[PDB]
């Protein structure tokens, strides 16, 4: 079990890990999280108390190196770091949970949530798409736009998800044009799956990725790839089985996770009527379809 | 975006464009069959493509064989449209080539786009104007050409016949649209005005008769009349 330690708390803040939050006092005795579990990425998000604008946070995995979070009061915000020296880490780790300082991440044992929204998710991946490379970890924020996003403004601080796009030369075979336009499989299989992603793995990666971005930073961009993804498969007549299988489970617990106050501006209502009732695999999505129905019967 | 009655003198300007009409593409009569079910029987189509300006047609006519075998007919005729406009694009020079391309029914709109991809820089427009271009096949001679037609057909026709020699485009649209208005609400009546005086004659290479300016200005009120008399027999007014 590994731990983000944190240097103090000087402004009030709302502190999420993973899909649990809570709220820390202006200069309150605080000094991080502990029992945070090996084998997962994580992500520890902040909201200030005074400026609810910009969610931001860190994606990592403390298998890669010692992090810890120290405010900046010129850049104004909880910054993550990497700490070098290993015995001064374990050092300070050590005497700040002999004083009980850390909180601990509540994990319930029954509890699989984390591992499945984040099945496919891969450290190695979120560095591709969030390109920082001297750091180990990847910070995200609500306002930060998309590559596809800014081609209809500032390069290094972009989300390079993945460009989708229904009507683009990538999409459409010279010749097969209706084919193509009406049954996705091309696009899905040859040019997204075995061209780019190379795997089903890195496909659910990127969009469990952009799902989360989606719920925990409000990003809109994130949450038009989230939704493109889902379409893009949803859309094509040829999927593989295990695909499909997964899929519905991957959606399940998105749908399970989501803030119930926030289903109006994280979930568009064509992509997913289009889904579940029209598309070619309107049938392959029960579990999904199920718990959509039963929690958000007036989207549908 | 959208063309409508605000932006309606664009159409006259210098910028090449195209109007596509796709209603009569896919035409069928429906039958009772020996068992009693019902089936439909397609005949000859064709794609009513308009430049305003100039009156051009390109009018290609659709054969019943691009059918055969084929399923969900009305949604492949979208695409077939979409095909055939995409490949008369791509056989004009560069410098005929139209800027824009309006069409008819907004349904259209994703089918022209998908194949107009290599073509970046030509818009795509819907129309909010109600154009009455599926009344084409009431004009006799090319409703003859389409019919009579045995295997896929392009065919070139000004729809203006020589009227550009002493009018304007905008009066020349507005006497097209006036007359198929006429025909799309009340066929014989139109036609009926059209032909009424023996002699008043059609040119073998004209579609409309030779009427002089003044008699262009009786037959289009008579036209108007029956467009309001229609109205009148249909809402009881
Ligand atoms: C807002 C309630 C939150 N989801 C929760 O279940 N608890 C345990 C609060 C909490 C969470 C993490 C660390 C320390 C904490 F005190
Ligand atoms: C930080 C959330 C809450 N405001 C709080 O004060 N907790 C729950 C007490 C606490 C527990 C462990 C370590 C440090 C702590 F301050
Ligand atoms: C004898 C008049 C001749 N039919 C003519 O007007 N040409 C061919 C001009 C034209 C060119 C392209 C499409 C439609 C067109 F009407």
């Amino acid at each position: 079990m590994n731990t983000v330690p944190f240097t103090s708390a000087p402004i009030e803040v709302t502190i999420g890990i993973d899909q649990y939050s809570f709220n820390v006092k202006e200069n309150q005795p605080f000094h991080g999280i502990k029992d945070i579990p090996i084998g997962h990425v994580h992500v520890i998000h902040f909201q200030h108390a005074d400026n609810s604008s910009m969610r931001y946070g860190y994606w990592f995995d403390c298998r890669m190196g010692n992090f810890y979070i120290q405010y900046d009061p010129k850049d104004g915000l909880y910054k993550m770091m990497e700490e070098r020296d290993g015995a001064k880490f374990e050092n300070i780790v050590h005497n700040f949970k002999e004083r009980q300082m850390m909180v601990s991440y509540p994990k319930i044992d029954e509890d699989d949530t984390w591992y499945n929204l984040t099945e496919f998710v891969q450290m190695d991946k979120i560095r591709k798409i969030v390109r920082k490379d001297e750091n180990q970890f990847s910070y995200v924020d609500s306002s930060m736009t998309t590559v596809q996003e800014n081609e209809l403004s500032d390069p290094a601080h972009s989300l390079n998800y993945t460009v989708i796009n229904f009507k683009s030369r990538e999409a459409i075979r010279p010749g097969h044009e209706m084919e193509d336009f009406l049954d996705k499989s091309y696009y899905l299989n040859t040019v997204m799956l075995q061209g780019i992603f190379k795997n089903s793995s890195n496909y659910f990666g990127e969009l469990q990725f952009a799902f989360l971005n989606a719920m925990f930073f409000g990003n809109y961009g994130s949450s038009l790839q989230w939704h493109a993804m889902i379409e893009l498969i949803c859309s094509s007549a040829t999927v593989p089985k295990h695909m499909l299988d997964k899929l519905d489970e991957i959606l399940y617990y998105q749908i399970k996770t989501l803030p119930e106050q926030y289903s109006d501006i994280l979930l568009n209502e064509r992509v997913w009527n289009i889904c579940l009732y029209s598309s070619f695999q309107k049938n392959s999505l029960h579990n999904t379809e199920k718990i959509m129905e039963n929690k958000y019967p007036e989207l549908l | 975006g959208a063309m409508n009655s605000s932006n309606y003198a664009e159409l006259f300007n210098n910028d090449i464009k195209l109007f596509v009409d796709d209603t009569n593409v896919y035409r069928v009569t429906v039958h009772k069959t020996f068992e009693g079910n019902v089936a439909t029987k397609a005949i000859n189509g064709c794609i009513f493509t308009l430049n305003p300006k100039t009156g051009h047609l390109f009018l290609k006519i659709i054969h019943t064989s691009v059918w055969a075998g084929q399923k969900r007919l009305s949604q492949l005729a979208k695409w077939k449209t979409a095909e055939e406009v995409s490949a008369l694009v791509r056989s004009l020079p560069k410098e005929e080539q139209p800027k824009q391309i309006i069409v008819t029914r907004k349904a259209m709109l994703d089918p022209l786009e998908v194949h107009m991809l290599d073509f970046p820089n030509i818009a795509i427009r819907p129309t909010e104007l109600r154009l009455p271009f599926s009344a084409a096949m009431s004009i006799d001679k090319l409703s003859d050409v389409v019919m009579k037609a045995t295997e896929p057909q392009m065919v070139l026709f000004n729809i203006y016949d020589d009227w550009l020699d002493r009018i304007s485009s905008y009066t020349a649209f507005s006497r097209l649209t006036l007359l198929l208005r006429a025909l799309k609400t009340n066929e014989e009546s139109a036609k009926m005005i059209l032909l009424s005086d023996p002699t008043i004659t059609i040119k073998s290479y004209h579609l409309w008769p030779s009427f002089t300016d003044e008699q262009w200005i009786t037959i289009e009120s008579q036209m108007r009349d029956l467009i309001l008399t229609e109205y009148g027999r249909k809402y009881n007014v």
